[PDB]
């Protein structure tokens, strides 16, 4: 998986803030720590990055209702206990089934508003789809379909390589 | 809306304690399944507890559920609960699976059970002490002290696994599960059996690392 303090910042400025913010790591596991202004700490990826987007004012990423919020949640806490637990190819092809089901009928995670949610999913994934071949992107339509789409949504790509699509 | 428990299942724990915080805003059926029954029509694999919204959303995870809940009451969502959600989820609950493990799989008793959990249980400790309110959070139990409530109850159930030293915990622990929807949830999962009623569900879980 990217480092906590990698996909920190490419979070911050897929949300405009200016910012810079220092991460510090904690525990064995690097889990990543905010200095908060001001002042305790926040620790834990999904964590700081819900802090982040109401620091930016763009409190709609987490969701705008009792559902979607609680949704929003649910795929971030599937992002931290899910996708950062495999590696390579093997577990990531039950994961990815479910997920093509999942989006099957979504254009984005919660439905038709993008949210946070779709964002860390997609530095999650980036990982394995990036070495996924022809073959696998075309069982995994749906997957395909929203990542492709994620990886256009202005500001959110940056420097990570864009995935070959065709369509679709 | 439906939600979907399962006998001996530890995540059902945690949400029936806080289904009662939906009254007034919709109606919950509780229904009960079998472990290898699938429910989520898009999860290849059995999954409980599961909630089957009004809108035909499927919520999956145990605290996602949680709070949904809390969110019909009208709970809003903080730093600190999303803080103590996440070290549930990446930090206590392994902790707590290997812990469970070595108790219910291999018998094990002791420091050979504790041992794995000592670090996470301290840490509770100390946040509840350097504290002044009772909660995890706040002056009242929260969506925070359900949800750790129903991930600790398998174990700190059990005295023996709930050190003496360790008393803001032990003060807190034995709070909740006095209150009434942690009784009633502790009663409806494990019913009289204490944690042998977990041993099925236990024994097909992934095993640990090293001690």
């Amino acid at each position: 998986s990217m480092a906590a303090a990698a996909e920190l910042s490419l979070l911050e400025k897929s949300l405009g803030l200016s910012k810079g913010n220092k991460y510090s790591a904690q525990g064995e596991r690097q889990i990543p720590v905010l200095q908060t202004n001001d002042g305790p700490s926040l620790t834990g990826l999904t964590t700081i990055a819900a802090h982040l987007v109401k620091q930016a004012n763009k409190e709609y990423l987490l969701g705008s209702t009792a559902e979607e919020k609680a949704i929003v949640q649910q795929w971030l806490e599937y992002r931290v206990t899910q996708v950062d637990g495999h590696s390579s190819k093997n577990d990531i092809h039950t994961l990815l089934k479910d997920l093509n089901s999942y989006l099957e009928d979504k254009v984005y995670l919660t439905g038709y508003n993008f949210t946070l949610a779709d964002i860390l999913l997609y530095y999650g994934l980036h990982r394995f789809i990036v070495d996924l071949t022809v073959q696998e992107k075309e069982k995994y339509l749906n997957v395909s379909r929203w990542f492709s789409h994620i990886q256009h949504y202005p500001g959110i790509r940056q420097h990570l390589s864009s995935v070959v699509f065709i369509k679709n | 809306m439906r939600l979907f428990v399962s006998d001996g299942v530890p995540g059902c724990l945690p949400v029936l304690a806080a289904a009662g915080r939906a009254r007034g805003r919709a109606e919950v059926l509780i229904s009960t399944v079998g472990p290898q029954d699938c429910v989520v029509p898009f999860l290849t694999r059995p999954k409980v507890p599961v909630l089957q919204l009004d809108s035909g959303n499927y919520l999956f995870s145990t605290s996602a559920i949680c709070r949904y809940f809390f969110l019909l009451s009208g709970w809003e969502q903080d730093d600190l609960t999303n803080q103590w959600l996440e070290w549930e989820a990446t930090e206590l609950q392994p902790a707590l699976s290997a812990a469970l493990y070595y108790l219910v799989v291999q018998g094990k008793k002791g420091e050979d059970v504790l041992g794995s959990v000592r670090r996470a249980l301290t840490h509770i400790d100390h946040s509840l002490s350097r504290q002044n309110c009772p909660f995890l959070a706040g002056e009242t139990e929260s969506l925070a002290d359900i949800v750790l409530w129903g991930a600790l109850y398998p174990l700190l159930q059990d005295p023996a696994y709930l050190p003496e030293e360790l008393s803001a915990l032990h003060s807190w622990f034995q709070t909740l599960s006095t209150q009434e929807p942690c009784q009633r949830a502790a009663q409806t999962v494990l019913k009289q059996q204490g944690v042998l009623a977990l041993r099925p569900y236990l024994q097909k879980q992934p095993q640990p690392s090293p001690a």
